[PDB]
């Protein structure tokens, strides 16, 4: 059973920086691609970025709005996914979900065809 | 000069006589070769070996011994075939002495099972050059190790100027099942075995239940079966229509490989598996199919119409598809807290009760291979097709005897080579009512006749011809 | 970059089937897509992903009344038996190596 | 009439005579059948084939040849058995001519290995009906392909109104090991081999140390072993207490399957694996058992107590549990910067040095299956149990000759059938001191007698009887 | 007294005589033993069994039958060996009667295949103590089950005070290949097969193409090959430089293991795989390599300089590295949407066309094992090395007859034992020009000669000696 919890959400002034973290469970974190998506209150889902697995290279992809402001990091040893936020905007305030990559994740010659959303974390950017 | 084929009962005797030319290689020297002498940087491609002045005769491909009309006559009328005897001759020597010896103890390395060029040409009027002999031994990078070997071929006694008995091997199976592994059942009758049809009554809380049902014609996927399809090692799927393919380079990065002593090697062709699902002919495994070139095709970066890609779709009855997963397995214990979880098997080894078909042989493809000499092996039949043998037809080495000290006279030889193989046949016993599929030429008119010369006199083979046409029951 | 279009909101009466359209952009036609439901107060739930052929892989924890099918560049989701328990935003997503795109949501009632 | 069992030394002869009734099928027509004729649209359930007016005789289940007391006599006193010869007779034809022939070249599809209903009844007084013959061939969807075969059984010579010798097969093993694969050691003595006991001294930085201990009686998990258990392909674990099962429909979604040519078939019953861990009797593998229905059990969605679920737990000595992972492997290289990571091996194929037990045969279950005709197979012993054979007992086809053109006389036939099989036995040599487990009846009073008639004269078999009671060493 | 080795042609005859002492175990009692009696709380370590007053003779290790020179003479000059006959003698009984019987029907549990201590000493002047015979049986926890067996060895007829024919086994291959599995090719010639060199023309959009190239000497990784390396089950990699290992306990947590009936046994030594890559000998697999121990070492938690870790590197030509993945399999279908992906394969079972070498035998290591009696096995050769046998050298059980009722006289016996084995040999036929690698002593001076007593009279064997020196072609 795969479980994904997020943390690091709270109040930050419009100028400033914050880190979010996602600690994966029940999934082979080393072999899987991860994703961040955010949902503005009363609005639909919006994708943020992904982090590819070590085998495929540690490169990360970013959505056009958040490009260059945010970074995604991963700690394979600690099985945690990170989102570093810098230069915030009022519009940024959303519930940030930690989701595994939709295609799937294949570990040790076995593939898994289904997707697991995180619990979600509310981030209110205000002063 | 003997070239012909004698069709007698259950046997075939195919004689072939060719003219050859033997140059002087390496200026009569045994020269060390490695990737350094070539300049190769990469680690996977590192090698160490020696190049020898000797040549060798390679008759190891089918189109050496079979004409297209003999090959059609074989594959349409017969279920199985295999070699019995071998008779080799070398005559009409013309030197412009010549040493020759067979290696009947297999004391040299065996380079014939590697599918190299240099065969006796398919068309008898051709003259062929004799390829150079060389062998690789152990290496670390481009360096050797103490365990590496050096073989002087002058240290073998040779005749200055034979018959062979093939060891017992199974018939190559020329046929394609008229049943599938999963449909072997009687369509009219129910089984007496039950399967679990329903785990819940309906939408709601605490609805768990167990309901069992008879497996029968109505639902055939759940019936119990006595056998399962062959093993799988998945291949990537490439498309001949290039607009499905990804706009990225995945030729080496995306290919299935195996690693030995730190060096990766592409898995080619690999375990025998169907090439594509029924209805999809545009896909082929990345390294899972034998690819032959058309006549006159260049060496480097040819397009997809210059090569002939063979496909195994005949064996899709008993074998998994190369580009698909073998199946699903359960990855967890369910409970009220935990839902059922399954994973898709990418590679599956041998399990008891599997069945499979080996890879097909082609007019252009290899006949035999040598089984490596080892403590163990499983299903030694070679992966490129043909007949695996612990004692295959021996290597035949030949060179010009040097006439003079580095100063020698430029000298070459030529002659005739007649090779004769006795092939055993297995007749088609089928009671099938309706007519078989056959191999046919097409009556529709064309500029040239297939399997014949053009206006410049160049013999060419239009398409790869497989061996499996007639059908059997599974 | 693909563009996912879908209806704004659609409703159905209990016990009947509702169908929901998700339209792929032209030239992205062949892409595989996945469906998510989000309860009004909850995190989204992966439903299934459907190919252009009409083949679909349903989730592990999902009822059998969900199913999908596709015409050319046009994707569907069919809720055959409607239970008061599922009415929620149904998002349609599609992914590419470069980016992942979401639909605008369809509120079922 | 001949029914009895001659028990002679190491041999058994089981004779069974029954009465049959043969109707007229398809009004003397061959008919093309497929899924489109029935109407099931699913692609996994797609089929194509033909139905024939012919019937056939199926004695392939054990309870045809064995009374319950002859079975109890077989399994309690004997370690092994296997069929040797067969004698078949068909007499007392009563038509209210009759064609019959046997297929001794195996030229027809073979439907007798799929565990279909239609056997000679277990109870000698039951008049039974012969099943209809039909077969499936290749298909694409519901359509045929150019490679599909059609067989007219009129085109086989028949006799209008024999003895068969079983090919050599291994003795079926009726016994359960008194040892387990990992406990084969001497409990009193140490090994001379060392294992790695400690990788660190204590809690703190830079504590890396390397310490080796002796494997011995105290710690048995780490000892070296010459053999490892057989292969596994994991099954989902289902509970017979329904409130421990998950509240979702996972019959088909959470099941282990294999895919062939794009059709997913349930993996049933699958490789031989222990049904459940020691002490847990309520869990069975989802698709990984044989499930027999009780007398009168309905066809569709019957409850859990209408059926009989067999358990393989006798083989938990050499075989992995069906619902468990085979083991663990390492997924990385440890270093100062990375901890040791491992993962579960859900499905494992054959490795050298494995040992395993095949699946048990039951009084209800099948006797033999036909090994497919293929280039290769591994451990051909069939997955549902019994004896695998490349030339099994042939199919015996029978029909009524049409007497009149679509206008015919309504007509049927009846008569007697006596099959006689010689069985070879393997005696129990054990030096075990304490008494064996035997299969016994319960003495406590019951309204009915088990394996006997009730007040309506309807014979019933209360439970499946396995073959494994006596013990051997591993 | 007979000790000497007869070297005659193609065979050897080795003879060993030792003096022994036999005590009185369990005060002439049979006693039930389990982990409850032992005190272990763990389930993986749980056991149930019996201890007996009997002893037994274990000659199952090589150094019993071979001096260090006879081993040097064997392994340098021979390509293979295997036992033929055995002649066990027991004489010069001295008591302070004696029962002896050999178990030739294999009706007792067989404990000689578990690599226990208690062998005849390597140095002929030592006097050894006969180990106590005990065995294990089935258990639920520490409790027994109704299927457990009890064996009274008194119920076997014994002689109050023989010769054996080894069943046919393959020659153990005491050689190392001078070629590697991937390098079998002719380095000088192109193949006629093509591979997919490129999938895109250049950087940009919509660049897809299919470009094919010839597999040849320049790129050897992509060539087609007929055979693939043997199976793999990955082990964790430990370094003998302790700072390179991770600072945490991972000996048991990170180890490769298999599970049987819910009990986890370490995988030791496991499949035959090369210990380490070329150039890295500081790494060794966690449970992969047989670890011996130096003389006078100690039982628990010894350092690394107190053990002898054997390496299998000679088989790195045909076998995958134990600490590396087998290879990569394509894990998806590429398309315009998704990039091609591949995944590491940790464990790979048997595929058709695999070849492998078995594990080497050492002067100190075991000779034979007993193949379990089961319905199936694959490549029964044992995993600790040596010769697998269904009916191996019988167990020879010995005890002192009691002289008195629990009151007895304290008494022991002693005497002589001689065992003589005939070994068939396979001579080296190699045509290699340059000299072989040999097993040789080092000239450089030292305080003590190797394989010899010291000033206190303690014999010791300094290093493990493998059997693989001479080379063959692959």
């Amino acid at each position: 059973e795969v479980q994904l919890v997020e943390s690091g959400g709270g109040l930050v002034k419009p100028g400033g920086s914050l880190r979010l973290s996602c600690a994966a469970s029940g999934v082979p974190f080393s072999d899987a691609w991860m994703n961040w998506v955010r949902q503005a209150p009363g609005k639909g889902l919006e994708w943020v970025g992904r982090i590819k697995s070590k085998k495929d290279g540690g490169t990360a992809d970013y959505a056009a709005p958040v490009k260059g402001r945010f970074s995604i990091s991963r700690d394979d040893s600690k099985k945690m996914l990170y989102l570093h936020m810098n230069s915030l905007k009022t519009e940024d305030t959303a519930v940030y979900y930690c989701t595994t990559e939709p295609s799937g994740y294949c570990s040790n010659g076995l593939c898994y065809t289904g997707n697991y959303w995180g619990q979600g974390t509310l981030v209110t950017v205000s002063s | 000069w003997h070239c012909d084929s004698q069709w007698l009962g259950d046997r075939v005797i195919t004689t072939s006589t060719r003219t050859w030319a033997l140059p002087t290689y390496n200026n009569h020297l045994y020269k060390q070769i490695s990737n350094s002498t070539s300049g190769g940087s990469s680690n996977d491609n590192a090698y160490f070996g020696y190049s020898t002045p000797w040549g060798y005769f390679d008759f190891n491909r089918f189109h050496c011994h079979f004409s297209p009309r003999d090959w059609q006559r074989l594959i349409n009328n017969n279920w199985g075939f295999r070699p019995k005897r071998l008779n080799f001759k070398l005559f009409n020597i013309q030197v412009k002495t010549v040493q020759v010896f067979t290696d009947s103890d297999y004391q040299l390395p065996y380079v014939l099972g590697s599918a190299h060029e240099g065969c006796l040409p398919p068309f008898p009027a051709d003259v062929f050059m004799i390829p150079q002999y060389g062998y690789l031994t152990l290496n670390d990078g481009s360096q050797a190790v103490g365990r590496s070997s050096f073989y002087c071929l002058e240290y073998f006694p040779s005749q200055m100027l034979f018959s062979y008995e093939f060891e017992n091997v199974p018939f190559h199976s020329s046929y394609a099942h008229s049943q599938s592994l999963d449909r072997l059942m009687n369509p009219l009758i129910d089984q007496y075995l039950y399967y679990l049809s329903k785990t819940i009554n309906g939408s709601g809380q605490n609805q768990q239940t167990l309901k069992f049902s008879v497996a029968g014609p109505s639902n055939m996927a759940v019936q119990g079966r006595n056998y399962i399809p062959g093993p799988s090692y998945r291949q990537q799927r490439v498309s001949t229509t290039v607009t499905q393919n990804n706009n990225s380079e995945f030729a080496w990065p995306g290919a299935s490989s195996w690693a030995l002593n730190g060096r990766n090697s592409l898995m080619n062709p690999g375990p025998a598996m169907a090439s594509h699902k029924e209805g999809e002919d545009r896909f082929f495994p990345l390294s899972g199919s034998l690819i032959f070139g058309k006549q006159g095709t260049g060496r480097d970066n040819v397009d997809a119409d210059k090569v002939m890609i063979t496909n195994e779709e005949e064996i899709k009855t008993t074998n998994p598809v190369a580009t698909e997963s073998y199946g699903q397995v359960a990855t967890n214990h369910q409970s009220a807290q935990a839902q059922a979880q399954t994973g898709w098997v990418q590679n599956q080894g041998i399990l008891p009760g599997m069945v499979w078909q080996d890879r097909d042989v082609y007019l252009q493809g290899p006949i035999w291979a040598k089984i490596p000499h080892t403590d163990g092996n499983f299903h030694p039949s070679p992966l490129m097709g043909g007949f695996g043998m612990k004692h295959p037809p021996p290597q035949i080495l030949i060179k010009n005897t040097p006439v003079p000290l580095n100063s020698f006279i430029t000298q070459y030889s030529t002659g005739q080579v007649s090779v004769e193989i006795e092939w055993e046949l297995q007749k088609e016993n089928s009671k099938r009512w309706n007519p078989e599929i056959q191999y046919t030429s097409n009556y529709y008119k064309s500029n040239n006749v297939e399997f014949a010369v053009n206006t410049e006199g160049v013999y060419s083979e239009p398409r790869p011809i497989g061996t499996r046409y007639l059908t059997r029951n599974l | 970059q693909p563009v996912l279009t879908q209806s704004s909101s659609a409703s159905a009466s209990l016990g009947s089937s509702v169908k929901l359209t998700c339209t792929l952009s032209s030239g992205h036609i062949t892409y595989i897509i996945a469906w998510h439901q989000q309860q009004p107060g909850k995190a989204p739930r992966y439903l299934m992903k459907l190919e252009d052929s009409g083949s679909y892989n349903k989730g592990s924890g999902v009822p059998d009344r969900f199913s999908g099918s596709s015409s050319g560049a046009d994707r569907y989701l069919t809720i055959s038996n409607l239970q008061f328990e599922d009415e929620a935003d149904y998002y349609c997503e599609t992914w590419d190596s470069y980016t992942r795109v979401f639909g605008g949501g369809t509120k079922l009632t």
